[PDB]
């Protein structure tokens, strides 16, 4: 923290939220593409769930 | 595991084509810690 | 004739991805997010 917190929020620090199963151990995960969290499909940047 | 792994073997043989019928063990080679999820592989001859 | 092998689950930039190639000068091995070609192969001039 005395290093590391900034008084507006760090914010270049970030952990995935959401994935469609878990990993396997020492799995790393870059695809950022859209969680589809919905019985929808979604496609673009955004869209309800 | 995480782990990438590589085995080999290199040998004579004189059989015009399919591959001869006989037998031989593999040593291991190299570790690579790569961590990727890997599904497919594609072989690279040169033209 | 072989050169080497890429390994990988979508190979076009979505996804890091593992190129291995014995080339003329040396083996290179790399991890990283490539787009790959829809054919890769290494070329060789062989002239009469
Ligand atoms: C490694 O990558 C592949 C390709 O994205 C994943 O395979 C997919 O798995 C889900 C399972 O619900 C399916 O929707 C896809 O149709 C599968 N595709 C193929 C080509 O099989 C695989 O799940 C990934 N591994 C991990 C650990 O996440
Ligand atoms: C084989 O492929 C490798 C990787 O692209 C080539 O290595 C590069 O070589 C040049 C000249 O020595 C250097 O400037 C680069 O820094 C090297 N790259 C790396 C990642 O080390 C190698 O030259 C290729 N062989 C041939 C015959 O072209």
């Amino acid at each position: 923290n005395n290093l590391d917190s900034k008084v507006g929020g760090n914010y270049n620090y970030l952990y995935r939220l959401f994935r469609k199963s878990n990993l396997k151990p020492f799995e790393r995960d870059i695809s950022t593409e859209i969680y589809q969290a919905g019985s929808t499909p979604c496609n673009g940047v955004e869209g309800f769930n | 595991d995480g782990y990438f792994k590589i085995y080999s073997k290199h040998t004579p043989i004189n059989l015009v084509r399919d591959l001869p019928q006989g037998f031989s063990a593999l040593e291991p080679l190299v570790d690579l810690p790569i961590g990727i999820n890997i599904t497919r592989f594609q072989t690279l001859l040169a033209l | 004739i072989i050169r080497g092998w890429i390994f990988g689950t979508t190979l076009d930039s979505k996804t890091q991805s593992l190129l291995i190639v014995n080339n003329a000068t040396n083996v290179v091995i790399k991890v990283c997010e490539f787009q790959f070609c829809n054919d890769p192969f290494l070329g060789v001039y062989h002239k009469n």
